[PDB]
């Protein structure tokens, strides 16, 4: 029965040992799985919050663990006003550690309290707190809260600003507390002063950490808030043209690889331009890899249609079509592949026997090595090759001629 | 599309069945088919398909040449049985 | 609690710095690599916070072969002039260490702490040395006492071994059974009160540095 | 006014790429109606004309899904409707259409055109799909008839403003409407459905205030499993 | 690639099959 | 033969047939005529025509010269293939370095495989080299020709050990090549730090950077394993002068550098308007409040120099005032301190 | 109680 496997597990929590009673908290999410009736699973979570309010912190983190392993099932308990008032009870506690774990309870419970204003409260005041860990889950609580309730993230979006300038803040707690900014995809005008502080703070604190974060929280605010694309994208670009640092372009890289896969509808020709005398003037292979790849992303896209004769992409197909490294040309050649079978423009005829005899190039440098780089580079050229033959069918000859051969 | 391809099959037996023995006059519309893209993905759907227009075409240059008892109209209906069996 | 909640999330930045600086392959930091950068007569600090700060982004499942190199050079980090950059990142990354391995780790950075005026002064502290008496990891190196980045280490492994003797006892009451409850008890409170009375008594100025 | 002026632009990247394949096209259309949708979930005051402009391209959506489908490719007698998808098209067509016209505040007679040009198109497509599956001659007639009706009541009503759907389904009809009044029915539904695929996209003249009409009821407040019991025959 | 070969692509093992896998396999 | 198919070549199936060949022998070596096609390219090459030939159809001569590349690379040891590889490609850009070709990918992919092979010698000295590269920024631009010395410094620095350094010219240099916004400057720069850098970098700080700062901030904060340790007087002015990048610079030797360093810091900037008071206000107030201090839970200062925290807090007040809100707020300070 | 300020506030169940 199911309340007696509760009662079984629930006689275990006045054990008195800690052993049992952690068995006893930690039982729960089973017990959960197996019996998903609200009347129950309320009963449930309000003895778990009195042993949350009334145990040590060894067994507020089984709570935790718990109530993060079932978060799906706390949207069914119907009695929060008293579960949360006795869980909040413990922010009280002059134990820092206590008030960590109740931070992190808060954050894990932010679906479920939404606007809960002391909730916010103790979460602001906590920000501001003399202890390690405490601040840490006013971070992470932070984080959570601002996802899911935006009259929290207004204020809380002015208050992260202050102690980011604020100089008293260490760098590393500064690098955990750029990426709240990511939760402004609320409104119009709280996204464009998020913007307008993470512009200030990358010129601020040109730290390789502090740009990696502030670029990658910057990234995810413009593609959850949509209307902060094509600034971003241009960006993106510029940092990726302009920062020497081969981390800093690597993030920009696989940020506008990121924005490509998410909207590629939204790429003007002058990001396509940028990107791809990016990958023109670069000495690294390693990131002309990652420039072709966000580029073969782009070609099999509507944006090939936005961006159209013998153009930039063009030439960085043919140029990165016969190169040493089998990634740059296999993503050359799929962005040739992708040209051709795009439109039937009279320019691409040229190129079309380009993109033939770049595959058959691809086909005797990727068959007979046998390394497992070696494979992906194969199917990748195949696939190219099939999607050249049923897009052009004429041209289909030589394809199963070379395949024939090099069989 | 294998089972669609059955499916046309005995549709295109009852069809030929019915515009030219039963009522060619009823039948016999504006069964054009507008064969543009043949977008068939495999051979065996390009074989059924060749059939399919091969003996709609001689339904339809046969609808009412004859009367409805013909040898011509036995024949085409069941040499149309041949050409449908014929692909594996 | 505080070995345990440092494992929890907050804004996933350490999975991202991870991805975005792990992959530079860069594969001379080793533990062999680290500890000729310690080993040098004329000592460069420059090239430890290199390798140290490379070290940050490994997980803690990876960071088990540096362990050794980590701990027996940390009697270095207190020679009058190390940066404080260096130690708090000692710290740190003693602290990831504590998640994945923190009974060998302790003893290992109890045996690097000692003062060392002879050839070993007890290398041999095994972990059954340090769960009988716990208040060996008090009689460090003194000058830890003013390093409160060992002071972290050092206050960890002292609470850790704490508890762990209460364990021990226990289990050493219960294997010896074949009252002793209340002088087990008796033995535990008085330890205790001990370990906070030294604690206490590294709180005093001391009067070398007060004159 | 960053969000109109992305909706704006998202709407004439939709326009302006009007000369791709059907398949760019239907990735277009489901790109901008993905947009649409969350900028309505962003800006709470541009939602009506965000949904608006959605449930607009939706239409045109499954108007080029519709029109794309393996029907055409097979003959009439081997058409068969049991894995039809326009048929299903037509009537989302027409439901969208309604929910446009009246569930939107700020219409407007330049909104309300273009929502009946919709519709005759979606009337159109459906005369198309049933005359697919229909064999006799005089019901196919029948709905031809009351078809070119329609477009004649549109044509009559809607004179005012017929100068400015250039190259549209009803402009193209009405060059064509002599030769459509003596023409057979199945070369009438043969030549609408050689023209639908012609037919240009219209343009959506935006209204500067519009808002959808939304309902909510509490007072029942379907949340409680208790039964409200009375007599069999009686009222509760 | 072809996204049609059944051969490839073998992670989705039905009931039957890798029963029939397992009994003409190892014969 | 072979120069009769070269022949007939570039002027088919004879190509896929010398591919196959290609691929055959490479297959062997990596395993268990190459040579020969080499050769009989170089002279057919020596005698002047295929040039055009080779130009028009690039789809059949740049696969070839991958195979060749793809062959000298996988036996490094072989020498006289890369050597005669090298002057087939210097002589086939010679003829191809002309104004009107209509040059395209096989251009292209002869300029980096020149790059790859010549570039990949190591320069005599670093000294010359560097003088070299420094007369190579200082004609006009020089883009290939700085981007070839600065890949023979990067060998020579990766090969060689240390030189005549001339920090002079070491700061001279990479001022050029961040004011060209050279590709290779954080390679150099990590080679030139790998084998005092402080003060060079610190003197790059000091003096436009733009996008190239953040990397000298990361070496800077890498390098000087503290803050403010070695040259002071140039941390100083770096971190209070009458900078984008201070106040990470702030937050570093905030929370980086030693108590005897903060202190000594604070007593050079209390006990002449040579510091910012806004930033020294900011360092004294975060000083005071760093939280290791307060963890789990009041500074005395000498008579001078509450005197000189007073006027500071004033010359602040003044050059804000260029109202009493910022005066409020370094009151806490003033009252913490007295 | 050791984990609460004298001056907390009370909690009423």
């Amino acid at each position: 029965d199911a309340n007696s496997a509760l009662m079984e597990l629930d006689k275990g929590l006045r054990s008195g040992k800690l052993g049992e009673q952690c068995e006893a908290v930690v039982r729960f999410p089973r017990l959960f799985q197996k019996y998903p009736f609200p009347i129950l699973i309320n009963s449930a979570f309000l003895k778990l919050a009195d042993v949350f309010r009334v145990g040590n912190n060894f067994l507020r983190l089984c709570v935790l663990k718990v109530t993060q392993q079932s978060e799906k099932h706390l949207e069914k308990i119907l009695n929060v006003d008293e579960f949360v008032k006795r869980i909040f009870s413990v922010i009280h506690s002059n134990d820092p550690v206590a008030r960590a774990i109740t931070l992190r309870m808060l954050g894990s419970l932010a679906s479920i309290i939404p606007e809960r204003k002391n909730a916010h409260h103790s979460i602001r005041q906590s920000l501001d707190s003399h202890d390690n860990v405490e601040v840490e889950a006013a971070v992470f609580a932070a984080a959570n809260f601002s996802a899911q309730s935006k009259d929290f993230a207004v204020g809380i979006c002015n208050k992260i600003s202050e102690m980011i300038q604020g100089l008293a803040t260490p760098v590393d707690l500064k690098l955990k507390l750029i990426p709240i900014l990511q939760h402004m995809h609320h409104d119009a005008i709280l996204a464009s002063s998020a913007r307008q502080l993470l512009q200030q703070l990358v010129t601020s604190y040109p730290s390789t950490k502090m740009v990696i974060v502030s670029l990658h929280t910057f990234t995810l605010l413009a593609a959850s808030s949509l209307v902060d694309t094509p600034k971003q994208i241009q960006l993106l670009l510029q940092y990726l043209k302009n920062d020497p640092r081969k981390a800093v372009k690597r993030l920009a890289i696989q940020d506008l690889k990121l924005l490509a896969n998410k909207t590629p509808h939204t790429w003007s020709r002058e990001n396509i331009q940028a990107l791809c005398e990016c990958a023109l003037q670069t000495p690294y292979d390693s990131l002309k890899l990652g420039m072709l790849s966000v580029l073969s992303t782009l070609s099999g896209t509507i944006a090939i249609k936005h961006y159209f004769r013998s153009s930039d992409l063009v030439k960085l197909a043919q140029e990165c079509c016969y190169h040493n490294n089998r990634g740059i040309a296999a993503h050359g050649v799929r962005v040739l592949t992708n040209i051709t079978v795009s439109c039937q423009e009279k320019d691409l005829l040229a190129l079309e026997q380009d993109a033939v005899f770049g595959l058959e190039s691809l086909l005797v440098l990727c068959s007979q090595d046998d390394s497992p780089g070696a494979q992906a580079t194969l199917k990748i050229a195949l696939n190219c090759m099939v999607k050249l033959a049923k897009g052009r069918p004429h041209l289909s000859q030589s394809v199963v001629e070379t395949l024939l051969t090099q069989l | 599309r294998n089972v669609e391809l059955q499916q046309q099959s005995c549709l295109l037996i009852s069809h030929a069945i019915e515009a030219l023995i039963l009522d060619p006059e009823s039948a016999s519309f504006q069964e054009y088919g507008s064969t543009g893209t043949a977008h068939a993905d495999s051979e065996y759907e390009r074989r059924m398909m060749s059939v399919y227009n091969h003996v709609l075409e001689e339904v339809e240059s046969l609808n009412r040449k004859y009367t409805p008892v013909s040898y011509m109209h036995t024949a085409c209906l069941c040499n149309a049985i041949i050409a449908l069996l014929k692909v594996p | 609690v505080d070995d345990w909640i440092c494992e929890e999330e907050i804004t996933g930045t350490d999975a991202l710095l991870r991805r975005m600086l792990l992959t530079n392959n860069a594969k001379n930091h080793s533990p062999k690599q680290l500890q000729e950068a310690f080993s040098a007569v004329p000592v460069n600090n420059t090239q430890v916070m290199q390798i140290i700060e490379h070290l940050t982004l490994l997980s803690a499942s990876e960071l088990i072969p540096y362990a050794e190199v980590l701990t027996s050079n940390m009697s270095q980090l207190l020679n009058s002039g190390v940066p404080r950059r260096i130690l708090q990142t000692v710290n740190k990354l003693w602290m990831v260490l504590n998640t994945v391995m923190p009974r060998r780790l302790w003893v290992m950075t109890v045996n690097a702490l000692q003062p060392s005026i002879k050839f070993v002064r007890q290398q041999k502290y095994t972990q059954n040395d340090l769960m009988i008496d716990p208040l060996i990891v008090l009689r460090c190196d003194q000058r830890v006492h003013r390093c409160p980045p060992l002071m972290d280490i050092t206050l960890h492994m002292l609470n850790g071994y704490l508890l762990a003797s209460k364990a021990y006892l226990s289990a050493h009451l219960k294997e010896t059974e074949q009252t002793r409850e209340e002088l087990k008890n008796a033995l535990l409170a008085a330890q205790d009160s001990a370990a906070v009375q030294i604690l206490l008594e590294i709180c005093l100025p001391t009067e070398e540095e007060k004159a | 006014d960053p969000s109109q002026q992305f909706l704006q632009q998202s709407l004439e990247r939709v326009y302006s790429l009007q000369h791709l394949d059907p398949q760019g096209a239907q990735e277009l259309l489901e790109f901008t109606i993905r947009d649409l949708q969350r900028l309505g979930e962003l800006q709470s005051e541009l939602a009506g004309v965000a949904d608006f402009s959605a449930t607009y391209l939706r239409c045109q959506l499954l108007l080029i899904k519709a029109l794309q489908e393996k029907l055409w490719n097979v003959a009439a007698p081997l058409y068969l409707k049991q894995s039809d998808l326009a048929s299903a098209a037509a009537k989302q067509i027409m439901e969208e259409t309604y929910k446009m016209e009246f569930m939107y505040s700020g219409v407007e007679n330049k909104q309300v055109v273009i929502i009946h040009h919709m519709r005759l198109q979606a009337k159109a497509l459906q005369l198309i799909v049933t005359a697919r599956t229909t064999r006799g001659l005089d019901p196919l007639f029948g709905m031809c008839e009351k078809f070119l009706q329609e477009v004649d009541f549109f044509q009559r009503y809607f004179i005012a403003d017929l100068p400015h759907l250039q190259d549209s389904f009803v402009d193209k009809l009405l060059d064509l409407m002599p030769r459509l009044m003596t023409s057979k029915p199945a070369e009438v539904v043969k030549i609408l459905q050689t023209m639908l695929r012609q037919s240009a996209f219209l343009h959506l003249p935006l209204p500067e205030q519009i808002h959808k009409a939304s309902a909510t009821i509490i007072e029942p407040a379907g949340e409680s499993d208790n039964p409200l019991r009375f007599t069999s025959g009686l009222v509760v | 690639x072809x996204x049609x070969x059944w051969x490839x692509x073998x992670x989705x093992x039905x009931x039957x099959x890798x029963x029939x896998x397992x009994x003409x396999x190892x014969x | 033969d072979l120069a009769g198919m070269f022949l007939q070549i570039f002027p088919r199936p004879v190509a896929l047939a010398l591919q196959q060949a290609l691929g055959q022998e490479l297959a062997r070596v990596v395993q268990g005529i190459t040579v020969r096609v080499l050769q009989a390219l170089a002279t057919l090459l020596s005698s002047p025509a295929l040039v055009m030939s080779m130009h028009r159809s690039h789809f059949l001569a740049c696969p070839l010269l991958r195979q060749l590349c793809q062959y000298q690379r996988c036996v490094p040891q072989d020498t006289g293939f890369s050597s005669l590889f090298l002057k087939v490609l210097l002589q086939m850009l010679q003829w191809l370095d002309s104004p009107g070709v209509e040059g395209g990918p096989l251009r292209a992919q002869l300029r980096m495989l020149a790059s790859q092979a010549s570039a990949g010698r190591r320069l005599s000295d670093v000294r010359g080299g560097l003088l070299r590269l420094a007369e190579a920024l200082a004609f006009r631009q020089d883009l290939e020709v700085v981007s070839s010395t600065v890949r023979a410094v990067i060998a020579t620095l990766r090969s060689g050990e240390q030189c005549s350094v001339e920090p002079d010219l070491i700061s001279k240099v990479l001022q050029g090549l961040i004011e060209v916004r050279s590709p290779h400057l954080e390679e150099l720069l990590t080679a030139f730090f790998s084998a005092k850098p402080v003060v060079v970098v610190s003197s790059l700080l000091l003096q436009r950077l733009g996008p190239s700062s953040g990397l000298l901030v990361d070496w800077l904060e890498m390098l000087d394993p503290e803050v403010v340790s070695s040259c002071p007087d140039l941390q100083l002015r770096l971190l209070f002068s009458r900078p984008s990048f201070r106040p990470y610079l702030l937050t570093l030797f905030t929370h980086q550098s030693s108590w005897p360093t903060l202190h000594q810091c604070i007593r050079v900037l209390l006990g002449e308007q040579r510091f910012d008071p806004s930033a020294s206000l900011d360092f004294l107030w975060a000083c005071i409040h760093v939280p290791r201090i307060w963890q789990g839970r009041v500074l005395r200062v000498q008579g001078p120099e509450l005197i000189s925290l007073v006027e500071l807090i004033l010359a602040e007040a003044e050059t804000r005032s260029q109202a009493c809100s910022l005066i409020q707020a370094r009151l806490p300070l003033l009252l913490s301190c007295c | 109680s050791p984990s609460y300020s004298p001056t907390s506030p009370s909690y009423s169940p």
